[PDB]
RNA sequence: UUGAGCCUUGAUGUGUAGGAUAGGUGGGAGGCUUUGAAGUGUGGACGCCAGUCUGCAUGGAGCCGACCUUGAAAUACCACC
RNA sequence: CGCGGGGUGGAGCAGCCUGGUAGCUCGUCGGGCUCAUAACCCGAAGGUCGUCGGUUCAAAUCCGGCCCCCGCAACCA
RNA sequence: AAAAAUGUUCA
RNA sequence: GCCCGGAUAGCUCAGUCGGUAGAGCAGGGGAUUGAAAAUCCCCGUGUCCUUGGUUCGAUUCCGAGUCCGGGCACCA
RNA sequence: GGCGGCCCCCUGGACGAAGACUGACGCUCAGGUGCGAAAGCGUGGGGAGCAAACAGGAUUAGAUACCCUGGUAGUCCACGCCGUAAACGAUGUCGACUUGGAGGUUGUGCCCUUGAGGCGUGGCUUCCGGAGCUAACGCGUUAAGUCGACCGCCUGGGGAGUACGGCCGCAAGGUUAAAACUCAAAUGAAUUGACGGGGGCCCGCACAAGCGGUGGAGCAUGUGGUUUAAUUCGAUGCAACG
């Protein structure tokens, strides 16, 4: 616009110390309350926990930060013709947006609870179960083989 | 017009090719003529050299 | 095979395909590619992302008679112009080139008249 | 210049597994054929690129097949397809 | 008259050689878009299959009965 | 620099 | 009536000296969507026509059977 | 009007420079005569590319088009004809005069030539602009300024540069050139606002980027239509429809 516009800074999750958890209630959002959402966030954790007595929080990052988005196409003016332009992304935009995806697959595989769905699901890395993976063969297809540009 | 040079590098930056010499394009006696109006662009360039 | 060692490159880069040629010393044929070949649709064919994949492709044929320099000659508008030197050097290949031939007339026939569009 | 029928002299031989030189049957199992030392190292061959195939120098000293490995059998080696 | 072609949603046309099932294109119809509308957009409906009966488990469909319609000829002296 | 009409009479 | 060639996934067609039955396409399903599309993906279904035998797997090497197509006898 | 490779041959004009000569011998000009871009037409050749025409493909509702693929005559050459153009400096010709400024081009006189140069003076030619002229836009010593001589044409629009006829033309047509009837304007320039698939420039849930909705269902409620003795009345794109 003129302005990069954002808003306040939410609190990291204070009973396991780590704003990626407390970020992923608020996915999970549930009545527009963070409480009814941090139960199934804590439920599924465990199932996790179990399966994988070191960090079950690598099942996440890895999988999710292999996966660098790059296009869009739009168009600016260069030396007095305008070009359809390819454009780039950002490295950092490319994280931000990805710890969501995740978590945004659940309430769809058809189970009972998300207990039963957030436990499977999350606990891949590079074989996952959620968008993850199935955005992986559409970036990389589409880039730099469908892209005449950076 | 001739912009070659050796090593990888054999051509001139468009926005110095933009500055006191213009360059972008090359194919004009190879595309359709015109008479009328090209060489008017050069009349309305000493309205340029006017201040 | 024939241990041509400098293969003459010619490139016309049309602004509907670019054409990559590895003749001899001799300008006969040896192997070929171009974008369309690596596919893409039908209109990615020239661009100059496509162009750079298409020198490659080319170059990986001829590899068996080894090949270590090049006299680059450059042809026609039209676009991918040094998308392809960068394969070029990038390939064991080296510029030795100095001058390109292009063909520019001194004008005989008619050109079309064009769309007024 | 160049096809196709024979030979003669050369080259792969992948049935379940065995990476392949286990086409398939019979012959067939320890030390000289004056060459078989092996290895080191030069050259050519192959996706059997691993394996062996295949050139020459030192070594006329002695290879090494039960391979490795799988299998029901195991690969030396001589008919031979 | 006689040979031969055809009567199908409303229309222009398929399925009828070969008996079980009515489709296609067009409009019509509801609702949109639009300031309003063509264009455009989406979703419905709609045929005793020209009639009168014949055989059958089965008839727009096959064969006959009329009714126009349309077409090819109406032979030489 | 990505196709595209049309507006009954009267202050 | 013989002599050749053929019969593979929905479609259309490969192809193993005997390790294994695959492609291309249309369709559907998805990222899709100028409405709708056109662009991009991903598989799926098998005596590999029916019989058998070789066999530790064979359309995969092959007799036969049935069905089909070229070429030829063109036969009261 | 118009006219681009190179060389040759044949041939015109223009301009400046010194003198030398002629002795008003001159200027313009209805009619008339010659030249005319391009296309066309007639005769005869030639055929690369392009391309009327024409044939497909595509877009669109429709596409005798814009778009794409081809493509014939034609364009080219030799000969002849027809004679028009927004044939434009939209400015008749000739002559004489009237601020200036900068550039451009081309002759020629001169200056320690003492410079690559410095200063004159002629011919032609853009750009600027003064007075003045102009309705304004502007034009402005190469005028639309200030004068003269001579010609052409104009006298509201439509009807109409059509008809009729003559003339010219091979034709196509060209040239000359009306009238009946019909309208209250037609016309030029400039001014303001609005709008432009006009340009430049800048923001907003305008969009993007996100999240949650609606259209589906049932029920609540308004509204229209329809119905009824009445369904009282008004609201109507945003800017009427709990």
């Amino acid at each position: 616009r003129r302005r990069v516009i954002g808003q306040r800074k939410i609190l990291p999750d204070p009973k396991f110390g780590s704003e990626l958890l407390a970020k992923f209630v608020n996915i999970l959002m549930v009545d527009g309350k963070k409480s009814t959402a941090e139960s199934i966030v804590y439920s599924a954790l465990e199932t996790l926990a179990q399966r994988s007595g070191k960090s079950e929080l690598e099942a996440f990052e890895v999988a999710l930060e292999n996966v660098r988005p790059t296009v869009e196409v739009k168009s600016r003016r260069v030396g007095g013709s305008t070009y359809q332009v390819p454009v780039e992304v950002r490295p950092v935009r490319r994280n931000a947006l990805a710890m969501r995806w995740i978590v945004e697959a659940a309430r769809k595989r058809g189970d009972k609870s998300m207990a039963l769905r957030l436990a499977n699901e999350l606990s891949d890395a590079a074989e996952n179960k959620g968008t993850a993976v199935k955005k992986r063969e559409d970036v990389h297809r589409m880039a730099e083989a469908n892209k005449a540009f950076a | 017009i001739k912009v070659r040079e050796n090593e990888p590098f054999d051509v001139a930056l468009r926005r110095f090719k933009r500055s006191c010499e213009k360059a972008g394009v090359l194919a004009e006696v190879r595309r359709r003529e015109f008479y009328e109006k090209p060489t008017t662009e050069r009349k309305r360039a000493k309205a340029s050299a006017v201040k | 095979r024939k241990q041509v060692s400098d293969g003459v490159a010619h490139i016309h880069a049309s602004f509907n395909n670019t054409i990559v040629t590895i003749t001899d010393r001799q300008g006969n044929a040896l192997g070929w590619a171009t974008a369309g070949g690596s596919g893409f649709r039908g209109s990615r064919k020239s661009t100059p992302f496509a162009a750079q994949v298409a020198a490659e492709r080319c170059a990986d044929a001829v590899k068996e008679y080894g090949i270590k320099n090049l006299e680059v000659m450059v042809k026609g508008p039209g676009p991918g112009r040094e998308s392809t030197i960068r394969a070029l050097n990038a390939a064991g290949f080296r510029i030795t080139n100095i001058t390109d031939v292009t063909p520019i007339p001194h004008n005989g026939c008619r050109p079309p008249k064009k769309r007024r569009v």
